[PDB]
């Protein structure tokens, strides 16, 4: 067909047409064989083809992906039909091979229908009744393996999969399939509300991770107690809210910034904490000399002053306990030196 | 006889420069100096970071035209193990091992080098959180991370790039929601610019990939999964969609502006690889596609110009074949072709800087690089003139 | 990291044996036995100190960052910077 | 041909012909400044001999012909056969 | 032991093993890898010796391209202060003071580096004595001094230059009266050869500049104070002026033969710098000034060909503007042109032998070291052909 | 000088000649007082130029 596309200038003159009708049967059979190959490829179902997993990598929700894949296959089939129509001339179907081919193509296209999956997906969506309305986030009871108690883990009342539905609609709408207005409304609301939910969930997960990291090291929770208190207060303020409101954006924004500041101060306090602890342990075995002891104490006091200028919370009692430990170790060292 | 000092110095991690130089030098020590048309050049398949793993993006470092970055989504093989896998791969001396690795807690969708700094690597993830990484320092974690906020990107980001020069740089990113965001390399925690791309009646564009006219900043071009290609100015006198193109029936997957520069101006030519085997070539001044690529069906992902030849480009088919398509010699038959052994779902193709060889990603992760014929690599003034007249053909 | 470092430095060629040495000679680590590792690495450390003196002879600002000797029976590796002394036992080829 | 060897060696980067040092530390061939090259070759001979002892300690059947003393300025290729010890100054680039 | 038995042992034929050794080690060591615009460049301005005292001549040491000779002449502020002072200024390291200072009894009116002696600076003064300066000596006074006799120069000598091979030298000098004289660099007690330049019988030449063409030492070009440039033969039956040039209606203030080699010859070319802002790209073989670059109200003072670019050449001015004329690039506007601050009448230009950097004189003594753009300094291989074509234009 | 020297043999054309210097006579005035600025140098410099 490339070869003929090279030459089309006296196809009006039915002198070359004898040649094209001479090889017409070979053309038709070879096109039929190609269409058979295409149909064989189609018979490999969408989930069984790498195209599905790849389109998943391509942000194509699987139902929309299969639908669009089938539609493209149909488009290619129509391209074959019309391109044969153009090359062979009008009325190729009149030939017994032509009519057999057109019947084959029409049957394949009938097997290649697409709306039924659209209908089934819409029905499944309506039956399942996806939604987001409710509480800002939900607190639930889970018995996490590893501990006997029932952990009241904090979750977010927002299914991450809902946005997937939105994308399906955000695709199927331009695919020409019309979706019920209730579904359009739900998908639109979910799409517009998604950013707030994702910011909330990432923030709460980060807070949970950093708080479990803190409590992993009990020596520091006493200092961070103030930040934990303010975060708990912010959560307490937020939780009373119903899922949809107008203070949602400011509340989420301030929560995110507070959590981020909390986490960064947590890590800074942590690192300075193991620094101080290591220096104390070194002091434990430091050799008997006023100069080395003075230097260790000077560096420790400098670190403490560094904490002081950061204006953290609960310094005095922390300093007091640290000094008690320092003096106990000092008493042990002085005992050794005296004996 | 020490028993703990060696143990504690091994426990203490001051091995940054140690490991850096050791790695950069031992692969060099792999050299065997013992005194007693297309063609594959180097097939790279990491066993540890690419077992059953899909190539997500590819890029060649202009600053160091031997350094490549490749991405990966989350690994279905094991969720507990790190999900966002990023590989930096080298062309100094042969070695099965990747030169650098990088992890992101989220699945990595796209990645690239920074033009402002020749060592930083920037990549967009599936969570819509741009990730920064420092090559020289030996770390696994992201160095910096853009916040996940309503202002910032929140949908999966699939194209990121650096525009401007090395003292007028700007990092531009697209989220598939339609958000464009401009950041700076010195700070990756607040969008210097950000706006939601809109075509008409305030509906957004589901941008999948984007490119820009070579040698120019601003006046960007984006492709939409809806199957429509748009030209949108970054700032101009008015930001947002400037022109909507008749476009291709299926989703537009791989878009690229022309890049080769010579005696003629062709910086207005666009190649788009849609989901219908259809590598469409057009120009920004005409609303209709200028030509169509059709030899099979079903998803040619990406198409990319050769920076040295003006009328030559590459496009890789999901069927598992890369054909090097020339325009000056042919318009209907590929001037070169080859298939990766095993017939795998080849995802992404990248012309290397200065051309003369190509890089190909795969669904299996086995990225393969290999050169082109000299008789086909090098252009000539004839190539530009005949390309101009072939454009004049229709 | 430790184990990953040795594992990757070893399987790149199926190296017979390497241990991490961050101290000046006398390593207590082993890969095939204690003696052939410890004594040989101490001899290497003594030799490379002299080699560093040799490179400093022509100009004291010079320092040795990389050293290999490939002989008829063995290929010996060490890349000292301040205390990081490599050992590699490998075939000449 | 000695001249053929000289022209082949000088083609290498940063190499001035061929300079050969015997076992006395005095270069049998002259290509650079005599005192610096003589003292440098003497230190070369000393430490290659102690390296020979070091290898023969555990490898009584190996022979030395390859050694890469590379710095951040230049590398010296030292290759002993049995008496003629080639020393070649080459840029690391 | 000693250096005789080594010769025989080399002559011994046991070297097959050694030859195989060398072959193997060289062939194995063959592979190599890595381990991992006009700008004010500098200032040079003394204060003790450079209060007023305008610049007179500049030069770079061929053996030491980091050294520049100055020659500060006029004494009018203090008669008690030194009359003529020569400064040598280094380039490798930046200092506020000249590396060495030389004071001559008279006012030094020209100076240069000696080729044979790399530790010697020779200058001509206003009185007419050729004056030495051995930098070994700690005496600021001249080391060796030519007599002021009729045999030697008795008029303000303004042109001095030592030329020849390292084993065949001749310090040439020609004074304002026009008497050429050559000396041996080591023996200045007597003029080893002299001859009074004269045009057509009974016509002396008020010489005020000279330049030996590159390579040639026997014939050269001289620029008179009477606007008429001549070509003379240093030695031979026709020793003396051999050409009469119409030139320009102003006194010549500078002259220079071509300063490039490698492609088709241009040594027949030489530029003159007249006294009415008329620099004349122009050749020996022809007799008409090839072209007549003009502009400005003021007038030039010196002009020098670029040592590396076979088209570029500098051009002083009295308004303080220095402009580089790149003929191939253009022939009507200065390719580069910037004015030093304070608009002082610059008086001298001397390109560095490297050709990568230019010096300039000054009416107050502040020598300015200008750097030049890379694209504007280095010529290409095609540049010579372009120059040939441009000359062939007219 | 150069900008109209590009014409040189162009304005021999019957229409170019009318296209040149009838529109630019005022800029000929302007280059005249550029000449005035030129002689400005000459005006007061004689012994202290």
């Amino acid at each position: 067909f490339r070869i003929f596309s090279r030459f089309n200038a006296l196809f009006v003159r039915p002198h070359i047409r004898g040649a094209i009708r001479e090889y017409q049967t070979q053309l038709i059979q070879r096109v039929k064989d190609d269409i058979e190959s295409l149909h064989d490829k189609f018979k490999v179902q969408y989930p069984q083809s790498q195209a599905c997993k790849m389109s998943h990598v391509r942000d194509l929700p699987p139902v929309s992906g299969s639908i669009i894949w089938a539609k493209q296959i149909d488009r290619q089939l129509t391209a074959y039909m019309k391109r044969v129509e153009d090359v062979l001339g009008k009325g190729w179907e009149n030939h017994v091979e032509g009519q057999k081919l057109k019947q084959d193509g029409d049957s394949f296209r009938m097997k290649l229908n697409t709306q039924e999956i659209f209908d089934d997906w819409a029905r499944k969506v309506q039956q399942r009744n996806l939604g987001v309305s409710g509480r800002i986030f939900t607190i639930e009871s889970t018995r996490v393996r590893g501990r006997t108690g029932n952990v009241l883990k904090l979750k977010v009342n927002f299914l991450p999969e809902i946005i997937t539905l939105s994308k399906e609609v955000r695709n199927l709408k331009w695919l020409g399939f019309r979706v019920p207005l209730a579904i359009v409304n739900k998908a639109h609301q979910a799409n517009q509300l998604y950013p707030f939910a994702i910011s909330l969930i990432e923030s709460v997960r980060t807070y949970e991770r950093t708080c479990e990291k803190v409590e992993e090291r009990n020596t520091i929770s006493l200092l961070v107690a103030g930040l934990k208190k303010e975060v708990q207060a912010l959560i307490a303020e937020g939780i009373a809210l119903v899922w949809e409101s107008y203070k949602l954006d400011p509340y989420v924004q301030r929560l995110a910034e507070t959590v981020f500041n909390f986490q960064e101060k947590v890590d800074d306090l942590l690192i300075i904490e193991e620094k101080i602890d290591l220096e104390v342990r070194s002091l434990e075995t430091c050799m008997y000399d006023h100069k080395t002891f003075s230097e260790i104490l000077n560096r420790v006091q400098k670190a403490v002053d560094d904490l002081n200028l950061h204006s953290y919370s609960n310094l005095p009692i922390w300093v007091n306990k640290l000094d008690m430990e320092i003096e106990r170790i000092l008493g042990v060292r002085l005992q050794a030196g005296l004996r | 006889l020490t028993e703990e000092e060696k143990q504690q110095i091994l426990h203490s991690e001051e091995f940054l420069s140690f490991f850096d130089h050791s790695t950069r030098i031992v692969e060099r020590a792999l050299s065997e100096q013992i005194n007693i048309k297309l063609s594959l050049n180097r097939q790279f398949f990491d066993e540890r970071w690419s077992k059953h793993r899909v190539v997500s993006c590819l890029d060649w470092s202009s600053q160091y035209p031997e350094l490549l970055v490749a991405s990966y989504n989350n690994n279905e093989d094991a969720p507990h193990e790190p999900d966002g896998v990023a590989l930096v791969w080298n062309m100094k001396y042969k070695k099965t091992t990747p030169e650098y690795v990088f992890h992101c807690q989220s699945a990595v969708m796209s990645a690239t080098f920074a033009k402002f700094h020749p060592n930083l690597v920037v990549g967009g993830t599936y969570s819509g959180q741009i990730v920064l990484w420092d090559n020289r320092s030996n770390k696994r974690t992201p160095v910096q991370r853009t916040p996940l906020s309503a202002a910032a990107h929140t949908h999966p980001v699939y194209c990121v790039n650096v525009v401007g020069t090395q003292n007028a740089h700007n990092l531009i990113s697209i989220s598939t929601d339609g958000k464009i965001c401009s950041w700076s390399l010195d700070m990756l925690s607040h969008p210097q610019d950000s706006m939601e791309l809109v075509h008409k009646q305030s509906k957004a564009v589901a941008v999948t990939s984007m490119s820009f006219p070579v040698g120019d900043v601003n006046n960007f071009v984006v492709g939409s999964e809806e199957g429509s290609v748009y030209t949108a100015c970054r700032h101009g006198s008015k930001a947002g969609i400037s022109e909507m193109f008749e476009g291709h029936q299926g989703p537009i997957t791989g878009i690229h502006c022309h890049a080769a520069v010579g005696a003629v101006d062709f910086s207005h030519l666009f190649v788009t690889s849609s989901f219908d085997w259809t590598v469409k070539l057009w120009t920004t001044k005409n609303n209709k596609p200028l030509y169509s690529f059709e030899d099979n069906a079903d998803y040619v992902y990406d198409v990319m110009w050769s920076p040295t030849h003006p009328a030559l480009f590459a496009c890789v088919d999901g069927m598992g074949r890369l054909d090097l398509w020339n325009l000056n010699n042919d318009t209907e038959v590929p001037t070169a072709s080859i298939s990766v052994e095993g017939n795998p779902a080849l995802n992404r193709v990248r012309w290397t800087h200065s051309g003369r060889e190509i890089a190909v990603g795969d669904s299996e992760g086995q990225i393969v690089i290999y050169d082109v014929g000299e008789q086909i690599a090098v252009p000539r003034n004839d190539e530009w003139a005949r390309f101009g007249r072939t454009l004049a053909e229709i | 990291e430790v184990e990953e470092t040795l594992k990757r430095l070893q399987s790149q060629k199926g190296v017979q044996g390497i241990i991490v040495v961050n101290t000046e000679g006398i390593p207590i680590k082993s890969t095939m036995d204690n003696p052939t590792t410890t004594q040989y690495a101490s001899l290497m450390h003594s030799f490379i100190l002299k080699a560093r003196s040799t490179v400093r002879d022509i100009d004291p600002q010079n320092d040795l960052t990389f050293l290999r000797i490939r002989s008829k029976k063995n290929e010996i590796m060490v890349a000292p910077d301040k205390d990081y002394f490599l050992i590699v036992i490998q075939n000449p080829t």
